[PDB]
RNA sequence: CAGGUUGUACUUCUUAGAGGGACUAUUGUGCAAUAAGCCAAUGGAAGUUUAAGGCAAUAACAGGUCUGUGAUGCCCCUAGACGUGCUCGGCCGCACGCGCGUUACAAUGACUGGCGCAAAAAGUAUUUCCUGUCCUGGGAAGGUACGGGUAAUCUUAUUAAUACCAGUCGUGUUAGGGAUAGUUCUUUGGAAUUGUGGAUCUUGAACGAGGAAUUUCUAGUAAGUGCAAGUCAUCAGCUUGCGUUGAUUAU
């Protein structure tokens, strides 16, 4: 799993969150309804930050919720996405 | 009247001169009756620029020489007949002052 | 009323233009193109697959603001920079072959047209009446739709 | 008034073996005289022995730096042949406004 | 009418409480409120223009500050921007009125003077002067956003948002700022 | 997207292709990379050979998929690809056209150097006593003996 | 954190000292709850100009030179 | 003979040249031969826009202003195109209105930016032989 | 029509290389008389 | 470093010494009174020299 | 909104020539003996002697160059010569030790695409120099189809790059980075093999911001970013200049 040379050493111990690039049908519906789950503000960090889910997935799962008018884009930049999920965040099962 | 369009071009090293010729040769045309002169135009000075490293033997911090040899163009017209320039250009300008002439009507 | 290309951003316009050539599809796709094959000296091919009418789309613009510009000068007007390494970054040039065609293809449009006339670039390509009406038409569609965003 | 010419003048005198002191000052003295407004004199060499030397003699003015430097200056500088090696003279004469 | 920030931000939201900053600050003059934090003014030019200068440009300055990565201001205006539409996501307060209370607090007021004598290292107490306090202040704020910001997917604008609000909150866990600013006053206060 | 189905079986972590080259799941072409032959900008060329989804991710491809890729490596001039697009062309005098292979690859730098180290040219000794060949420059270069030519990743 | 910040202002401008030759002296003129008016003549490092205003976390100081 | 009823002022910025014609129309923004909702660097744009505003859309809606701009940078023909509308406005009311109603603008313009009618001085300051650059040079071990 | 035409500045430079040649012949040779220098008024018609 | 050759001191001094009837307080007048009186090579010195001749001026309306 | 014209029309833009303009000016503290002057504010294109440079005193360093010199003293060589020429090597040889630098360790980023922003330099005797238009090649590069210029007329008023908008990648020594190496193709040159330079597909190393030390550097300055010019048949990682983007801290 780690054949990386000379990388390992003395310092932080952090295992690197295993993001992943699939969701699976049982969860992809309830997970893009579910947007108050990820902070105030989303953006392709926030999201990546929640739910172990890389950019460039996050982005889809942004423009998807962005599509079904659940969500307004605020800026959108570089890398810098800024997003509010319209009405407010108010879910908390 | 076999009028000709003169074209008066003076190129020289230094501008000193190329000013004298260029003020008197217009101080003279406009006073001739058979003469129409577009004003003295300048064109725009070129510059010659040579960097030397001063010293012969590379040793020494870096000396460098900026040398300069400017060019000052000036172009004069005329309306006048052959006879006419040959009388105008009747000076006695300084050296190294080429005048060059183009004739059309 | 009614607007020119000069009144609309053309990174916009190119966006439209592009498949109004698409829909339309009265060019042809040569074969060095998908045969993968990036536009002069750079890394990876082109992501965008119909990148062959975004080029054109534009060259169309670029065309009908300035008249008789030149195949080697398009080349450069592209805009492009060469990681070489560890020698520094010089321009580039770009591709000669599909930006060529292009011109050849927008001609066949009835859009592009070689002027033998002056005697400088005799041959050059320049937008022609049919041709910029059209271009218009997407602009003044496009001006419209921009002033219709209430 | 002229260096290039004093110079000549200079470079004979020496090869005709006159002392330097009194050569130089016959030099500046009739610079000096045809109107200069400052003169002087280097002769840089073996000057009567082993090691180089360099001499020098000054009347007067002299403009020794700015722009009007080279302006209201003369300077020529020759070669003097001796079977000893060579002599380095200079004359800057500094001319009257 | 009034100028508000990138469109969207009142100045007159805001107000210096303090004496002490009033004049080292921005948000104040007629001539501070612009749309862009872009002048290509000329402060820094006598000893002392560096106060006329819209506090936010300041910002933007101290943050291209890293060699071959900065040097060029367009971007720095963004990375501002966006983070100052995600300051006001999660205060919705008036960003400026956030970032200002920030340059307010992240400036230490005492510093030790190293004054060696003979190989001997001993130090004095210093009160640390306004325009020398809010220097510190800022330069401090973004030096810490690129520390964490380096390998990771946290954005400036984003690792700076989340740094000028702490900052206010003087919550010493939260800003690689305010820990000097706290760390430089306690080391002074055991040298003086 | 990446709306998968059945997760755990309806994807696959990791694709055997030539040899030893096992596959890592992030995108199709990129992970082509590892094969010791493709590189950044061949994978793109196979994918629209194989009329296979690029941006699309890296296992969502099945066996056929793979051979698909074993065999256009086998004979690419069959498949299209303009002779100027291959690793190797006109070898030995006689073998036509081919395009280096993982494992063909390692072999036929083996019989190359080897095709020097008899022939004992000045290119040739310089590979076996092991210094850059082109690189010339030795005075201040490489020092500690760095990495010599021909460059294996591990 | 209970500091006693008392906020005072600058009356003048004394010299230069620390042959750092950065730190500057300067008296003091106070606006607090504590005193107030009290003058001390405290050693800043920075900016500063005639009238600004600084807070001072301990009153009890004023170190002094001039020569 | 002939003579229109037109204005002529320019800005300059580092190289920038701002040629800014003003005539009396409806309220037209050319620059360079576009409207300035199109300038490079969407950002400032608003820089631009400073003036109108200052002002108020009533100067510039009952004229007509043409600008053409080829300077140097992106950002530098921005602070001349700036410079030019700032100084033609002016300009215009001085041939073609009260004297007195140029006096007011030009404070107008000067209390909230000088940027606008005065001129960026400086440019490039010349290398030197000394070293790499402008001010810097080769490194100089000492030990 | 004076043969070849010449870039004012590729001209000019031969010009006073031409006439730096010059100096160096007079001051060599005429190193008798006290040379000074030389007042040159080219024409395609007479040096 | 603003300080005065001593050449520029003497013509100040010298001009006003023998025009004090003339001279101005005004620099711009004395600069073209300056300049027509005397020989000032450099169109700038000529101003250095009324600039502070003028100064003098301003020091006589005191009479040290 | 682009294009063509035309007028003994105009100069704001451009050119360059005359002449303006700052001198430390006006005002108040410090100086204060009167002073020279120093400070701050206002006006100002411009106030650190405005900014950047050129020039550079007396002595001297037995500094460096006799391999730049038809500048030389003395001493060397002299025809199987240290003269001159030719063929082929070498100055780049590698265990290493120093000194300028180039590129980078990446999301304040890389890659794909879009976007009329610049300056200063250069340029031919016939094709031999700059090269525009056009044709052919995937490409470097070819052809000679149509052309201007020995230059504010022609390559050009434009072909920079950073920057800006969109998209892909998404922390993963992944490729950020590109060294090393392998066929192919192309240009310079009689000749390139001890890779001239350039294109293609692969290969893909150290590097994760660097110890003791240590160098320049206060404003359109540092830095970054490209462009020229010297050298030059071909070769820049050097040099000498040029412009764009553009700040922290001091005074
Ligand atoms: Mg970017
Ligand atoms: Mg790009
Ligand atoms: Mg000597
Ligand atoms: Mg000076
Ligand atoms: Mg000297
Ligand atoms: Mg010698
Ligand atoms: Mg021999
Ligand atoms: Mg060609
Ligand atoms: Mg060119
Ligand atoms: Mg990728
Ligand atoms: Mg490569
Ligand atoms: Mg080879
Ligand atoms: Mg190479
Ligand atoms: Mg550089
Ligand atoms: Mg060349
Ligand atoms: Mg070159």
């Amino acid at each position: 799993k780690k054949g990386g040379k000379k990388k390992w050493t003395k310092g932080k111990a952090k295992d690197k969150v295993n993001h992943a690039v699939f969701i699976e049908k049982k969860n992809v519906e309830s997970i893009i309804n579910n947007p108050s789950k990820v902070g105030k503000v989303l953006t392709v960090s926030t999201v990546v930050e929640k739910l172990k889910v890389n950019g460039s997935l996050a982005r889809q799962l942004m423009r998807t919720m962005a599509d079904r008018k659940l969500v307004e884009k605020v800026a959108k930049n570089g890398n810098q996405w800024v997003y509010s999920v319209i009405g407010g965040v108010k879910e908390d099962k | 009247v076999k009028k000709v369009r003169v074209r008066i071009t003076l190129t020289c090293k230094n501008l000193k001169s190329v000013e004298k010729a260029t003020s008197e040769i217009v101080s003279r045309a406009k006073k001739t009756e058979q003469v129409e002169v577009k004003g003295p135009v300048r064109m725009p000075t070129k510059t010659l620029v040579i960097t030397v490293r001063k010293s012969p033997c590379g040793e020494g911090s870096k000396t460098w020489d900026r040398f300069e040899m400017r060019i000052y163009k000036r172009i004069i017209d005329l309306t006048c007949n052959v006879p006419d320039v040959k009388t105008i250009t009747n000076f006695r300008i300084d050296p190294g002052v080429e005048i060059e002439l183009t004739m059309t009507a | 009323s009614f607007f020119t290309v000069k009144d609309v951003a053309a990174a916009d316009f190119i966006r439209e233009y592009a498949s109004h050539l698409k829909k339309a599809n009265k060019l042809s796709i040569p074969e060095f193109t998908q045969w993968t094959t990036t536009s002069v000296a750079r890394e990876l091919a082109p992501q965008d697959s119909d990148w062959v009418y975004i080029r054109t789309a534009a060259l169309a613009r670029k065309v009908y603001l300035k008249p008789h510009t030149g195949i080697s000068t398009l080349k450069h007007i592209f805009g492009s920079n060469k990681d070489r390494g560890n020698l520094r970054n010089k321009h580039q040039a770009c591709h000669g072959k599909i930006l060529r065609w292009a011109l050849k293809s927008l001609e066949d449009l009835k859009i592009i047209r070689k002027d033998k006339n002056s005697a400088t670039k005799k041959f050059s390509r320049v937008i022609t009446k049919e041709g910029m009406t059209e271009l218009n038409r997407i602009a003044t569609q496009i001006a419209i739709k921009q002033r219709q965003a209430k | 008034l002229c260096a290039s010419a004093q110079v000549e003048a200079m470079n004979y005198k020496l090869l005709k073996d006159v002392p330097v002191r009194l050569a130089a000052n016959y030099i500046i003295k009739s610079v000096i005289q045809d109107g200069a407004k400052g003169c002087e004199i280097i002769i840089s060499g073996k000057l009567k022995q082993q090691r180089a030397k360099t001499m020098k003699f000054k009347q007067g003015y002299m403009i020794c730096t700015g722009q009007p430097k080279n302006d209201y200056i003369d300077v020529a500088v020759r070669h003097v042949f001796f079977k000893q090696g060579i002599m380095g003279v200079k004359v800057k004469i500094m001319l009257p406004y | 009418t009034q100028p508000k920030l990138f469109g969207k931000w009142n100045y007159d939201e805001v107000k210096i409480q303090d004496p002490c900053f009033q004049n080292y600050i921005a948000c104040t003059t007629t001539k501070s409120q612009v749309f862009v934090p872009h002048t290509a003014g000329r402060y820094q030019v006598k000893k002392f223009r560096k106060t006329q200068c819209p506090i936010v440009e300041r910002l933007i300055g101290t943050l291209m500050f890293h060699g071959r990565n900065a040097g060029k201001k367009a971007l720095c205006i963004k990375v501002v921007k966006n983070a100052f539409e995600i300051i006001h996501l999660v205060t919705g307060r008036n960003p400026l009125e956030v970032f200002v209370g920030a340059v307010q607090n992240a400036g230490p007021r005492e510093d030790s003077t190293r004054i060696g004598t003979a190989g001997v290292v001993r130090k004095q107490a210093v009160d640390v002067a306004p325009m020398r306090r809010v220097n510190l202040a800022i330069y401090f704020i973004i030096k810490g956003c690129r520390e964490s910001a380096f390998k990771s997917m946290r954005s400036i604008a984003e690792t700076l948002a989340d740094e000028i609000i702490n900052a206010e909150k003087n919550n010493t866990q939260s800003s690689w700022a305010i820990r000097k600013k706290d760390e430089i006053e306690k080391v002074a206060k055991g040298n003086r | 997207m990446s709306f998968v189905i059945e997760k755990e079986s309806d994807f696959k972590y990791i694709h055997r292709i030539l040899n030893t080259n096992i596959d890592g799941k992030r995108i199709t072409p990129i992970a082509l990379t590892g094969i010791r032959g493709i590189g950044r900008r061949f994978a793109y060329i196979i994918c629209k050979v194989l009329k296979i989804d690029p941006n699309a991710r890296a296992g969502l491809l099945t066996e056929d998929q793979c051979n698909k890729i074993t065999d256009l490596i086998a004979d690419p001039e069959a498949h299209g690809i303009p002779t100027w697009l291959l690793n190797r062309i006109n070898d030995f005098k006689d073998g036509k056209n081919y395009q280096m292979a993982s494992n063909t690859l390692d072999t036929k730098m083996r019989e190359d150097l080897e095709r020097l180290k008899k022939i004992k040219s000045h290119r040739g000794l310089r590979h076996f006593w092991g210094l850059k060949v082109r690189g010339q420059h030795t005075k201040t270069s490489g020092r500690h003996g760095v990495v010599c030519g021909v460059v294996r990743k591990n | 954190n209970t500091e006693e910040t008392t906020k005072a202002r600058i009356m003048d401008v004394l010299g230069k000292t620390g042959s750092r030759g950065g730190i500057t002296q300067v008296r003091v003129v106070l606006i607090s709850g504590k005193e107030e008016g009290r003058q001390l003549i405290r050693n800043v490092k920075g900016a500063c100009r005639v009238g600004d205003v600084l807070e001072l976390m301990e009153c009890e100081r004023e170190a002094r030179r001039l020569r | 003979q002939q003579k229109p009823q037109l204005v002529q002022t320019f800005g300059r910025k580092k190289n920038a040249v701002a040629v800014a014609s003003v005539r009396p129309g409806k309220g037209l923004l050319k620059v360079n031969g576009s409207p300035i909702d199109m300038i490079n660097p969407q950002i400032l744009q608003a820089k631009i826009y400073e003036p109108i505003l200052l002002l108020g859309q009533q100067k510039f809606a009952n004229l007509d202003i043409r600008i053409r701009v080829r300077g140097s940078g992106y950002t530098s023909q921005v602070y001349a195109i700036r410079q030019a509308l700032s100084k033609g406005i002016v300009a215009y009311h001085a041939k073609y209105v009260d004297e007195n109603s140029k006096r007011e603008i030009k404070e107008q313009l000067m209390q909230y930016d000088r940027s606008l009618l005065v001129a960026d001085p400086r440019r490039m300051e010349p290398k030197k032989c000394g070293g790499r650059g402008a001010r810097s040079k080769m490194q100089k071990a000492y030990r | 029509k004076t043969t070849r035409a010449i870039n004012k500045k590729k001209k000019f430079v031969a010009d006073g290389v031409f006439n730096a040649e010059l100096h160096s012949f007079f001051s060599k040779s005429l190193q008798d008389a006290g040379y000074a220098g030389i007042e040159v008024r080219r024409t395609p018609t007479k040096t | 470093g603003r300080v005065r050759t001593k050449t520029v001191k003497r013509a100040a001094k010298s001009l006003i010494e023998h025009y004090y009837s003339k001279l101005t307080n005004d620099f711009h007048f004395n600069k073209k009174i300056l300049s027509e009186v005397a020989q000032v090579p450099s169109k700038r010195l000529r101003n250095k020299i009324a600039g502070f001749a003028t100064h003098l001026m301003k020091r006589i309306q005191k009479g040290p």
